[PDB]
RNA sequence: UACCUGGUUGAUCCUGCCAGUAGUCAUAUGCUUGUCUCAAAGAUUAAGCCAUGCAUGUGUAAGUAUGAACAAAUUCAGACUGUGAAACUGCGAAUGGCUCAUUAAAUCAGUUAUAGUUUGUUUGAUGGUAUCUACUACUCGGAUAACCGUAGUAAUUCUAGAGCU
RNA sequence: UGAUUCAUGAUAACUCGACGGAUCGCACGGCCGCCGGCGACGCAUCAUUCAAAUUUCUGCCCUAUCAACUUUCGAUGGUAGGAUAGUGGCCUACCAUGGUGGUGACGGGUGACGGAGAAUUAGGGUUCGAUUCCGGAGAGGGAGCCUGAGAAACGGCUACCACAUCCAAGGAAGGCAGCAGGCGCGCAAAUUACCCAAUCCUGACACGGGGAGGUAGUGACAAUAAAUAACAAUACCGGCUGGUAAUUGGAAUGAGUACAAUCUAAAUCCCUUAACGAGGAUCCAUUGGAGGGCAAGUCUGGUGCCAGCAGCC
RNA sequence: CCCGUCGCUCCUACCGAUUGAAUGAUCCGGUGAAAUGUUCGGAUCGCGCG
């Protein structure tokens, strides 16, 4: 027996059931592009995402009001979505959890928020700069763009200590341009 | 197999013992003693995995060949000795007296009881026989036996038990109308008052418990343990007195201490 | 740039003679703490008579850098220290001697010394 | 998470299949392959055959030291009481690892029984008459290992005598 | 106890009874030599624990081009014995003729170990389950057996069969479906490495040992995150606003490299980080396609039912 | 538009002397290693015995 095989996986993402839709193709480069996501993977893996937390939900509204079982559930998913910025307060039903759509789960993502709040000056480059460790959450670096932020880290996010942008020690570029000027 | 087999598999393990999936290959396989493997817990798991005294294998062995820890009133230098319910486990260096008892989720809980609370056990009866020569005697579930015990006494009664002296001190008949914990099955660990005993010729009997909030739960005879005469048991029970909260009631508290 | 040290979850082992604890360094400015700076640190912190006594392993620094967690043990002495302690740990604190071995070569030696009898059998492992 | 599209005709509506589309903790192969974290891996055909190495040994204050073993002491007495190799004694090697050939009410799953048996060990209790006229119980007897010294064989933890304890 | 002439007591005897301590370590004390503590190991009985053996009911794929099968020589049952740890045709003697079967016996096939489970998911279903957990079986094929609490053991023995090493030719030694590794087979699968540091097992044992197990090597089986560029000036275009440019400009950074520390049983990797590391950012993204299904050219050259393409048309 | 013999190439199975061959499992009868139990036997070893 080998104890690293009882450690399981799971995939994120399902390939489309046909592939060669025009209309579905066109949707995904929109939004791939309004995103600046790298490739349809991304977007298939937050529409995994979506369709799994609707499925739950539906599941969930399916049972009788007083179950037991849906009242623990859909209370614990309503304070996920709460938790993610996905729902308002006032949205406080899990009928409103079927009508949540990609673009919700696309604008909590780490690069959506560091291009909205102002960091960057485009979607292109705040995933550039997070990718290149200039961002932090809170006292965390995260060099992941599909990082998701949660309502209360989001007014936490700023540039990293040990960045230029964030502090001192200019890049090597910066530095070796310096070093070239001193003679 | 050929014969007794020594090792136990950690996915083997019961569940009640909170091993991690990828820590090993193997748990603590428990030793022959007075409690059953399935329904014990190893010295090496109260000392490393629940008290954190010990960070490894060889540190429990290290200290438990110091002779620092007593179970029962008596000094055990074996890893894998089975501690099991109603069990008492003192360290006198640190001034600690455990009572091994079940939690309204049914897992062990290292109980503190005081000094006094520490000299005694209680031990449930099996049967009463007689031995050679006509000597009667009983045997109770964590391997006892003990003769010329008083005639009253009969199986399934509850025997409270003088670990200093080895003598019984007093006892419980079991019968309606007295508080109980139940040490198995899906309510182990739940604690309530006997409503009644539905007997079946040549088949298990069904013991009805109520909880002190009013729930009603039922269970076989021999997950039933009596712990006092009346509703107010001899020995103190540990953090929600056997009381078994719904997830919703338990998510409640939770996010109310949260704030 | 001044490196601070904070502990967590403090418990006195009576058992083993002892102090184990959580450690937390924080160095904003510098890549790291060595083990030799921390155990100084800690002996400053805990007034340690004799810093042979302080063990710390297992250290990982945070992906963002400027902080790492560890573990320390804090022994009453060191004699407590070589009775408890790991052959590794004293090792690493130079309170014991590495000796070179290779367990294939101890198997082998076994192997042979296996069909030899009497006194003969010492040097028959050698071969 | 209740879905279809091309193909028989000059055209039509059908039956009906072929083809396509998607999936496999599904194998293999082709091309390509920068980084991080996980992770299967001689099962399928041959339970076919195997060079070489390793995979089972084991010592506490508490069974047995006179190594002609080492060390410290003893100026005089001392059976031995520091380490102890070797060897006898005891225990273990029936666990673990590997594979799926045989096996179709058989194995096996759930559920039963032993008032139909065995069970080193652990835990708790329990041990009363032996010589009776021999007449050690303030303690019985004979060996053997290591050791030592005569060896046999091409050869093996192959093996014979001899002297101790 | 649901249920036992059961637990258990008493008597008569019986057995040529492996039982009823000729053992060991610490200390060192009270009475007048006698008493005396804490342990270790060991023998026997019961209970308990760790288990096994046998066992009740129900449940398994295809096949009738398998309809009768079992019963001399046990088949079904009874009586009395033997054997067994124990029940039982398990075996023996005698007796009876029974037992199963279209509600599929019996026979055959399986590229059939069973299960927990895996894939796919309206629901119902279909297909898979060698492989890390549970149970069973085997150690080249059979058979027999000693030791032992426990084995019909194979990193135990004995014999035959098949292979097969050494030999001085007289003999002698064998068992990788253990970890590596080799041959063979094939479409088809890695190093003859390090370590007991973790998990645990085992021994007289706190200490030894452990190819169990872990570490590291090979590893595009499978899975996760995620680089290959971002921003301004200028020039073109389309409506201050956007798109393009191997034009200009400085900024950023990790792939790589490497002090150091950290990691680690010791190493290595990861994480952290001095000094370096980008303009055609040569630090150069590939695999398949462009008539329809099905997203994408009635572009240009060659070939001319050839060569070729084309899952289908 | 269409059927068949006949003629050519290739592919797949079918029948078939050879009282065909190999392997596996059962059936009838026979021989039968090794081990175990039993009978006899008594090299030899200790005090007429074991
Ligand atoms: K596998
Ligand atoms: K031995
Ligand atoms: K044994
Ligand atoms: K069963
Ligand atoms: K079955
Ligand atoms: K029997
Ligand atoms: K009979
Ligand atoms: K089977
Ligand atoms: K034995
Ligand atoms: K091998
Ligand atoms: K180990
Ligand atoms: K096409
Ligand atoms: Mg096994
Ligand atoms: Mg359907
Ligand atoms: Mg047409
Ligand atoms: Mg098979
Ligand atoms: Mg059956
Ligand atoms: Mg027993
Ligand atoms: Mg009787
Ligand atoms: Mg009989
Ligand atoms: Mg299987
Ligand atoms: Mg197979
Ligand atoms: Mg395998
Ligand atoms: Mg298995
Ligand atoms: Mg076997
Ligand atoms: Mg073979
Ligand atoms: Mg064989
Ligand atoms: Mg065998
Ligand atoms: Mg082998
Ligand atoms: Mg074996
Ligand atoms: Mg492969
Ligand atoms: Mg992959
Ligand atoms: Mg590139
Ligand atoms: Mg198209």
């Amino acid at each position: 027996v080998h104890v690293a095989f009882y450690r399981n996986y799971g995939k994120t993402f399902k390939k489309p059931r046909r592939p060669y839709e025009k209309e579905r193709l066109d949707a995904e480069l929109k939004l791939v592009g309004e995103y600046g996501l790298r490739c349809k993977r991304e977007l298939w893996r937050v529409q995994y995402a979506l369709s799994r937390i609707r499925n739950a939900a539906r599941m969930l509204l399916t049972l009788d009001e007083k179950d037991p079982r849906r009242i623990f559930e859909g209370e614990a998913l309503l304070r996920r979505m709460n938790r993610y910025g996905l729902l308002d307060e006032s949205q406080n039903k899990l009928d409103y959890v079927l009508s949540l759509t990609v673009e919700n789960f696309l604008e909590r993502r780490l690069q959506t928020l560091v291009f909205k709040t102002g960091m960057a000056k485009s979607i292109h480059h705040a995933r550039v700069l997070i990718r290149q460790r200039h961002i932090r959450v809170g006292r965390q670096v995260v060099n992941v763009p599909s990082f998701m932020v949660r309502l209360d880290s989001q007014k936490h996010i700023d540039f990293s200590l040990i960045s230029p942008f964030g502090g001192g020690r200019p890049g090597r570029v910066k530095r070796k341009n310096q070093k070239a000027a001193a003679k | 197999a050929r014969g007794l087999k020594k090792h136990l598999k950690r996915l083997n393990a019961p569940k009640h013992w909170m091993l991690d999936k990828l820590g090993g290959a193997f748990a603590p396989k428990p030793s022959s003693g007075p409690h059953k493997s399935r329904e014990c817990l190893p010295l090496i798991i109260i000392l490393r995995n629940r008290l954190k005294y010990a960070l490894t294998y060889r540190e429990v062995i290290s200290i438990l060949m110091q002779r620092q820890v007593m179970v029962d009133s008596k000094v055990r230098t074996d890893k894998t000795y089975p501690a099991g319910f109603m069990d008492v486990v003192s360290i006198p260096k640190t001034n600690e007296n455990f009572r091994l008892l079940y939690d309204t989720k049914g897992r062990f809980r290292l109980h503190s009881v005081r000094d006094e609370e520490a000299k005694f056990k209680l031990c449930k009866v099996r049967s009463v026989q007689f031995g050679q020569k006509g000597i009667p005697y009983l045997n109770t579930y964590d391997g006892r036996t003990i003769r010329y015990p008083d005639p009253l006494i009969k199986a399934n009664d509850t025997i409270k038990l003088d670990l200093e002296s080895n003598k019984i001190v007093d006892f419980i008949k079991f019968d309606v109308g007295n508080v109980v914990m139940v040490t198995g099955g899906r309510n182990r660990g739940r604690v309530g008052v006997i409503k009644n005993r539905e007997k079946h010729k040549g088949s298990f009997e069904t013991v009805h418990i109520q909880d002190a909030l009013g729930h009603e739960f039922a269970t076989r005879l021999g997950n039933v343990f009596t712990l006092g005469k009346g509703t107010k048991p001899w020995v103190s029970l540990p953090k929600g007195k056997g009381i078994k909260l719904s997830i919703i009631e338990e998510a409640r508290k939770r996010l109310a201490a949260q704030s | 740039k001044a490196v601070t040290i904070r502990t967590r979850k403090f418990m006195t082992n009576r058992l083993l003679a002892r102090k184990q604890f959580i450690i937390d360094v924080l160095h904003p400015g510098r890549a790291n703490v060595s083990k030799a700076e921390l155990k100084e640190k800690l002996a400053r912190m805990y007034e340690v008579k004799d810093p042979n006594a302080i063990f710390v392993f297992k250290f990982r620094t945070h992906f963002g850098g400027g902080k790492s967690t560890g573990f320390g043990l804090i022994y009453d002495s060191v004699e407590n220290a070589k009775k408890y302690e790991p052959k590794y740990r004293l090792i690493r604190n130079g309170l014991d001697t590495k000796v070179e071995k290779s367990r294939k070569q101890m198997k082998e030696r076994k192997n042979r010394a296996k069909k030899v009898r009497g006194v003969k059998k010492t040097k028959a492992g050698d071969a």
